[PDB]
RNA sequence: GGUAGAACACGUGGGAUAGGGGAUGACCUUGUCGACCGAAACACGGUCCCCUGCUCCUUCGAGCUGGCAAGGCGCUCACAGGUUCUAC
């Protein structure tokens, strides 16, 4: 089971330095290519560095030279990309993948990272307040209700949205936070579910942000009407 | 200089069972060291294609690549719900190593009327000081749609903000949320609030209204 | 001490247009320009000539070219000279 976990990112101030690790399972990177490429909220892949198997040469990206170091350790399996001098350029999504083996496939990324998050920011973190948007009592007696929770007035991104702990998907839509006049960011997560039982069934959205280490276990209930 | 690799087009919608294509031109002669890779939105990029005209192993014979030259063309021959991504070339021929512009498919449909719901501030909110009202539009198609705010039956303008899904890869819908805020004082001091919906799937604004302080 | 010859290692000056109806010394190194392997884009270790040519008593054989370029060595021609040996 060939995977990659990335971890070490976060809000960095305009200027900073930041180590990124990618811990690989499954394989050893020893006998690999090892590749790192951001991508800007909103903007495509950005090729950032490489580094060889058998003789530890690197390459970098024109616009992180210097800047950037890739590295990895054989004993520990693991990749690092140590980035120095940030600026709101490098504000990125960032991933390690594996260049497959030349036999099986060529010189594409037949592996990939989940990636980590990185801003590059002077401003603070502030943990979110969530609020439950009950289903309405007046919803002209319908087949299917709706029913989520809003994520409000929280920085930096991300948030994780789930419901009943990971165990309601269907019908469920979290939309993308919405950057407001305060700095802050504020979401919603609805789902639409059949208004027969909504006296039975308890719904319950659970919101995560680690930047601010706040979980919330909102319950949603219909208001008396 | 480096090696860019000019994609085209930037944007399709085509139906399902439709045969696309999407080209990739590269700056210079990059042999056959590209590569297609598929990404679906805020989620890890696949291998799709690897040297051109190999399919990674497990993707399923839909996707094909082809080279002419230095032109290098991803071709889905009957485009299936699933297949919503951001397309991406990557040429492995020399560093650095270049990405694409990138290629977002959509699944074109049929019309769909969206579902409106309205959702009043919660009492929490309430308390907090502020409050955001919620308007729902669930399950349509196109994603082009306009939401109005009438407060006391008056229009509302620069106080609230909206975002959209992303297509649904079961049934290829869009799902809408818009918020008004506004202070405690300010939502108290009006009575009833109004979400006015137009959209291509209706033959008419579709009016979702509540009083306030009233369940 | 002389004459003549040979075997070596040399010096100088030259020589090398052409591959299936036949190119090359199918040497070494470097640069290069390519594909493909070893878990391997660079570095490391390798592969890419059936025929044909050359070599050899690996002789139904066996061994030496992915291409190009330069340099070195080698092959060949001429001019002598040096060392050793042989004969008179």
């Amino acid at each position: 089971e060939v995977q990659l976990v990335e971890s070490g990112g976060g809000l960095v101030q305009p200027g900073g330095s930041l180590r990124l690790s990618c811990a690989a399972s499954g394989f050893y990177i020893s006998y690999s290519s090892i590749h790192w490429v951001r991508q800007a909220p909103g903007k495509g892949l950005e090729w950032v560095a490489s580094i060889s198997p058998y003789s530890g040469s690197t390459y970098y990206a024109d616009s992180v030279k210097g800047r950037f170091t890739i590295s990895a350790d054989t004993s520990k399996n693991t990749a690092y990309l140590q980035m120095n001098s940030l600026r709101a350029e490098d504000t990125a999504v960032y991933y390690c993948a594996r260049q497959g083996y030349r036999r099986r496939s060529g010189r594409g990324f037949d592996y990939w990272g989940q990636g980590t998050l990185v801003t590059v920011s002077s401003a603070s973190t502030k943990g979110p307040s969530v609020f439950p948007l009950a289903p309405s009592s007046k919803s002209t007696s319908g087949g299917t209700a709706a029913l989520g929770c809003l994520v409000k007035d929280y920085f930096p991104e991300p948030v994780t949205v789930s419901w009943n702990s990971g165990a309601l998907t269907s019908g469920v839509h979290t939309f993308p936070a919405v950057l407001q006049s305060s700095g802050l960011y504020s979401l919603s997560s609805v789902v639409t579910v059949p208004s027969s039982s909504l006296g039975t069934q308890t719904y319950i959205c659970n919101v995560n942000h680690k930047p601010s280490n706040t979980k919330v276990d909102k319950k949603v209930e219909p208001k008396s009407c | 200089s480096d090696i860019q690799m000019t994609q085209s087009p930037s944007s399709l919608s085509a139906s399902v069972g439709d045969r696309v294509t999407i080209t990739c031109r590269a700056s210079q002669s990059v042999s056959s060291a590209v590569a297609w890779y598929q990404q679906k939105p805020g989620k890890a990029p696949k291998l799709l294609i690897y040297s051109a005209s190999s399919l990674y192993s497990g993707v399923p014979s839909r996707f094909s690549g082809s080279r002419s030259g230095t032109d290098f063309t991803l071709t889905i021959s009957s485009l299936q719900p699933e297949d919503f991504a951001t397309y991406y070339c990557q040429q492995s021929y020399s560093f650095p190593s270049t990405f694409g512009q990138g290629t977002k498919v959509e699944i074109k449909r049929t019309v769909a009327a969206p579902s409106v719901f309205i959702f009043p501030p919660s009492d929490e909110q309430l308390k907090s000081g502020t409050a955001s009202v919620v308007c729902l539009l669930n399950n349509f198609y196109p994603r082009e749609a306009k939401v109005q705010w009438k407060v006391d039956n008056a229009l509302q303008s620069g106080n609230s903000q909206e975002s959209v899904t992303e297509q649904d890869s079961a049934d290829s819908t869009y799902s809408l949320s818009s918020t008004l805020t506004l202070s405690k004082a300010d939502y108290e001091k009006h009575k009833v609030y109004a979400c006015e919906v137009t959209h291509q799937g209706l033959s008419s604004p579709v009016t979702k209204s509540f009083n306030r302080g009233e369940c």
